[PDB]
Formats: structure tokens, C-alpha cells, sequence
């Protein structure tokens, strides 16, 4: 099973730089071309650069709107490709995907991707509160708990329950920027008997400030 | 630039039915080597887009035959015969016959039987008072259709300011939405009143869904 993973994103000021790392595993990393595609909530999906094979004379190609600002490099030994980014303008914002240009003349395998925010605003880690019943009578599937991630920046933040060993019944609304602060919610439903005799915890991670979080809802 | 225009933008669909998205470019995609490089990608909620069809109409490994592609001139079409719950997502179409460019996209949306919302309410948690504001959440879970109105009544007299509602995406196993109504009053505020009440009003009813708590 092939796999690819990006990394190295976060907030940047208008004007700075940054680099992204992509690791590929499952195929002979040397026999293929690699690409970098970003996805902005405006210019939609946009291709940025492409690198080629050794014999290909390690040639590059930059999307006209990124020539001399970005630079793509590679290293077959460790199986990785890099995207040096300098002079980041607000425009450069968006998620970045590292893909493979298969024999099929198409980018076949894509990475999870990775955010990148270009702004003058500064990072602010999320604040999590407990969403617990509110003392009532059992009349709504058998108990629902939650973590109210509030006032944070930039996007995103990923919630998970019991370290990810809880997927069924999970429910996560979307970010809602207000006052310059993103805020979402994540609730999970469970059998009213498997609580509170059981351990329930959310894992709110905020990549921009590199701050995983481990809170646990308990009967108040 | 090679401008691609996808149509429609949102497309509702009953399970099992057919579904069609059209992708048409600003110009020919005929490569000199006599190969048109048109592809369709599926990007499901919070995931990495995947390759479905390559070279106008060829299916990518693992991709069921329910997905069919075709093209003519500058008009290409993807068809999702026999739709499924898992099939929801934004379907993309990209060309790599020149400087690679992508298409706006189309949100395939599963359209199922109506479902009523289960409503739960949550009082603020002392852990938030020191922030100078108290939030009260009203959570409607597993309802369908997507639409719906929520309402906050504090000690009776409805309240409109301080309300912020956001929705989840279409669950991929029951295709039902859920959403949250967040009422944020100031610390002193939330404390000068004792009865907090949200009242949902979905299509699967006429008498609203009242749910509340008293400090």
C-alpha cells in the first residue's frame, strides 16, 4: 500500500519564508515525478511545481505565479521532495498537497495535505471547554459529550476522542471565523451505561502552535 | 490559462439513482501524441482527493465500474450510475494536457428520507466563566434535510444576538446532518437570568422541539 505525507506548515507574516517536507513510501521514489498542488478557498485547486527523474536532469517547472519565490528539490536516497517558499504573500495561503505523477499522465496518489497561512495576525492556541449534560432526563440517544474549541488561530484544529479509538457517533461542526477567531464543536454519543464508568477524552490538536490537548468530560 | 468550468455546483441524488457532472474546458485537450489528458478526482469530506478516471475515460485501480467517463470535443462527462452513501463528496475534473489546471468542483449530495433531529442542551462550564462570557450550546443531531431554524429564549423573551450556528457535513453512513447553536452572552449577563431555552423547528414537525435548563 502506497503512502505519502506532507509537513511543515503554520502561520507566516506577509513577507517571510517556509519549507515543506514530503515523504513517499511504497514505490520506487526515483522512477517518478513529484508535484506540489495547493488548494485555496478562492483560486480553488492550483498546481505549483513539478520535479523529475535523475536522467530527467532533475528539471523543475513553476506555475507562472510562483516563479522565483518557490523552489522544489528532491532526494531519492531518503525518498523526499521539498518546497522552499520565500516571499510568501497572502495569496500563497492554502493547503498543500504532495502528489505523484504516475505513468497515467495524472497525479495518482495524494498526501493528507498540510495547511499554510500567510497573514500579519499571530498564532493563538485553542481554548477547550466541556460540553456535558446538562442535568436532565434521558431522552436523546444515550448520552452526548463534547469539547468546545474556542478562540484560536489559524486553522485548523483536529479533534479526536479517546486518542482516535472512538469514531462511531463522532460529530464535528465546522470552523466559524468571528472576531478573528475560529471556533468549532465536536460531540460524540455513547451508551449511557458506558459512562461515566468509562474514560472519555478529546484530543484537540492545533498544529499552528504545535499543541495537542487531552481533556476528559466527567459528570459535573 | 486552460479554464475549466464544472456544472452543476451542487447536485442532490437519491440512493441508487444516476448522477452526472459535466466538465468542459476553454480549449481542446488533444495532445500531439493523440491522447486527451482529462481526469476526474473525488475528494470526500476532510480527505485527500483521489483519482477516479484518467485519460478521458479510464478507470483507476480499485475504482468500481459504477463510475464511467466520456468526452467529446471539449465536453466531458462523468457518470455515477447506482449512487451510494460513500459516494458523497466534491467531484473534480482536471486537465494535464497543458499547464495543468483544475475544475471548480461539484458537491455530490446524497438525498435521503427525512429524519427528525435529536436535541440536547449544554449549560456553560465554570471553566469558561473566567473568560468573561458564558456559552450555551443547542445540538441538533442526525436530522435531514440540511435546512432548519433554531431559536433562543432567555427567561421567555427570544434572543437573537450572540447566536452562531454551524453545520457538520453529510455523514457517509446515514447521510444525515447535525448542527450546533451557540449562544454566547457576557458573564454578568448569563447570570442575571435563570431559564435558558432553545427551540428547534425542523420540517419533520410543526410543533417546535423545546429543550431547556434552569440554573
Amino acid at each position: 500500500e502506497v503512502k505519502v505525507e506532507e509537513s511543515g506548515g503554520g502561520l507566516v507574516q506577509p513577507g517571510g519564508s517556509m519549507k515543506l517536507s514530503c515523504v513517499a513510501s511504497g514505490f520506487t521514489f526515483s522512477n517518478y515525478w513529484m508535484e506540489w498542488v495547493r488548494q485555496s478557498p478562492e483560486k480553488g485547486l492550483e498546481w505549483v511545481a513539478e520535479i523529475r527523474l535523475k536522467s530527467n536532469n532533475y528539471a523543475t517547472h513553476y506555475a507562472e505565479s510562483v516563479k522565483g519565490r518557490f523552489t522544489i528539490s528532491r532526494d531519492d536516497s531518503k525518498s523526499s521532495v521539498y518546497l522552499q517558499m520565500n516571499n510568501l504573500r497572502a495569496e500563497d495561503t492554502g493547503i498543500y498537497y504532495c502528489t505523484r505523477g504516475g505513468a497515467v499522465g495524472a497525479m495518482d496518489y495524494w498526501g493528507q495535505g498540510t495547511s499554510v497561512t500567510v497573514s500579519s495576525a499571530t498564532t493563538t492556541a485553542p481554548s477547550v471547554y466541556p460540553l456535558v449534560p446538562g442535568c436532565s432526563d434521558t431522552s436523546g440517544s444515550s448520552v452526548t459529550l463534547g469539547c468546545l474549541v474556542k478562540g484560536y488561530f489559524p486553522e485548523p484544529v483536529t479533534v479526536k476522542w479517546n486518542y482516535g479509538a472512538l469514531s462511531s457517533g463522532v460529530r464535528t461542526v465546522s470552523s466559524v471565523l468571528q472576531s478573528g477567531f475560529y471556533s468549532l464543536s465536536s460531540l460524540v454519543t455513547v451508551p449511557s451505561s458506558t459512562w461515566p464508568s468509562q474514560t472519555v477524552i478529546c484530543n484537540v490538536a492545533h498544529p499552528a502552535s504545535k499543541v495537542d490537548l487531552i481533556k476528559e468530560p466527567s459528570g459535573p | 490559462d486552460v479554464v475549466l468550468t464544472q456544472t452543476p455546483l451542487s447536485l442532490p441524488v437519491r440512493l441508487g439513482d444516476q448522477a452526472s457532472i459535466s466538465c468542459r474546458s476553454s480549449q481542446s485537450l488533444l495532445h500531439s501524441d493523440g491522447n486527451t489528458y482529462l481526469h476526474w478526482y473525488l475528494q470526500k469530506p476532510g480527505q485527500s482527493p483521489k483519482l477516479l478516471i484518467y485519460k478521458v475515460s479510464n478507470r483507476f485501480s480499485g475504482v468500481p465500474d459504477r463510475f464511467s467517463g466520456s468526452g467529446s470535443g471539449t465536453d466531458f462527462t462523468l457518470k455515477i450510475s447506482r449512487v451510494e452513501a460513500e459516494d458523497l463528496g466534491v467531484y473534480f475534473c482536471s486537465q494535464t494536457t497543458h499547464v495543468p489546471t483544475f475544475g471548480g468542483g461539484t458537491k455530490l449530495e446524497i438525498k435521503r428520507a427525512d429524519a427528525a433531529p435529536t436535541v440536547s442542551i449544554f449549560p456553560p462550564s465554570s471553566e469558561q466563566l473566567t473568560s468573561g462570557g458564558a456559552s450555551v450550546v443547542c445540538f441538533l443531531n442526525n436530522f435531514y434535510p440540511k435546512d432548519i431554524n433554531v431559536k433562543w429564549k432567555i427567561d421567555g423573551s427570544e434572543r437573537q444576538n450572540g447566536v452562531l450556528n454551524s453545520w457538520t457535513d453529510q455523514d457517509s453512513k446515514d447521510s444525515t446532518y447535525s448542527m450546533s447553536s451557540t449562544l454566547t452572552l457576557t458573564k454578568d449577563e448569563y447570570e442575571r437570568h435563570n431559564s435558558y431555552t432553545c427551540e428547534a423547528t425542523h420540517k419533520t414537525s410543526t410543533s417546535p422541539i423545546v429543550k431547556s435548563f434552569n440554573r
